[PDB]
């Protein structure tokens, strides 16, 4: 009687753990599927980030110069400006003063 | 107040002799210069030590990353 | 305009090794920073108004002497001498690309070879 209760329960043991072996393995296959899906596009990105750092550092750097030689021009005309109107003012004071000493002569 | 009117002349009169008078500003005295300067000297300290009467040098900066 | 492969941020997060993620986080940052950067640095900077300078001047053709010289001054595009990239990339793909692809696909097949086995 006993001859298959063992035997039996020995039976079903073993497609149990068949059945868990075949579930741990088919997880594996899953698993390395997914490292790859990932390595695959994945790593790219990294080089990518790099290589559009790149590309703008020397966009902002191209601008940069524009503005540059805008700023020191411009700054250069101004120069001229702000020197004529301190003459002007200089000269006008001046005059007002002239006027004064002479009228309250 | 009709009496105060005539002062407005007074005053043109001396802007004319002022105006019409041509060898620098009227009346130098060695200080006009040395204002002057002094005051062309604190433009250099805003607008930079080159000289303005030229167009700028340019060397560009290389690019820099963090 | 810029060409800009596109890039998606969460897998780049998860590429990265833990003794590395000093790297990619800067890596990160100075992308956000150099965008936000370009969105208000302008392409060209303002013209100028010469005639009001040549309007407002006193030095003779120093106006026509500099607004000629601005024009047709062409400032250099700073050379690209910066992808070593390309090559550091290439280099792990013989490391990641082929090396682990390879022998991640052997033990794939092994398994399913295993799993052969068992149906039996």
């Amino acid at each position: 009687g006993e001859f298959a209760d063992k035997l039996n329960e020995q039976k079903i043991a073993q497609l149990e753990e068949v059945k868990q072996a075949s579930i741990k393995q088919i997880q594996d296959a899953i698993d390395m599927e997914k490292s790859q899906q990932a390595l695959v596009q994945k790593r790219h990105y990294l080089f990518d980030v790099q290589r559009n750092n790149i590309a703008m550092a020397l966009e902002v750097t191209y601008r940069e110069r524009l503005h540059r030689v805008y700023r020191e021009v411009k700054n250069r005309l101004d120069y001229h400006i702000s020197v004529q109107n301190m003459m002007r003012q200089k000269e006008q004071e001046h005059m007002i003063n002239w006027v004064e000493k002479r009228v309250v002569q | 107040l009709d009496p105060v009117q005539k002062l407005f002349v007074d005053k043109i009169r001396e802007y004319r002799t002022k105006r019409q008078t041509s060898g620098g500003p009227v009346d130098a005295g060695p200080e006009y210069q040395q204002d002057l300067d002094r005051e062309l000297f604190k433009l250099k300290q805003m607008y930079g030590k080159a000289d303005m009467n030229t167009f700028p040098n340019f060397t560009f900066e290389d690019p820099k990353f963090e | 305009k810029l060409a800009l492969k596109t890039i998606d941020w969460v897998a780049f997060g998860e590429i990265i090794p833990r003794n590395q993620k000093a790297v990619a986080n800067s890596l990160k940052s100075w992308n956000e920073t150099l965008t936000s950067r370009l969105a208000t640095l302008p392409e060209k900077p303002p013209a100028i108004d010469w005639a009001y300078y040549k309007a407002n001047v006193a030095k003779a053709g120093l106006v026509d002497d500099f607004e000629k010289k601005f024009n047709a001054l062409k400032v250099p595009i700073p050379e690209d001498k910066y992808t070593a990239q390309v090559d550091a990339e290439e280099k792990e793909d013989v490391k990641s690309c082929a090396e682990f692809l390879t022998q991640s696909k052997t033990r794939i097949q092994e398994y399913e070879k295993e799993l052969e086995k068992m149906r039996n």
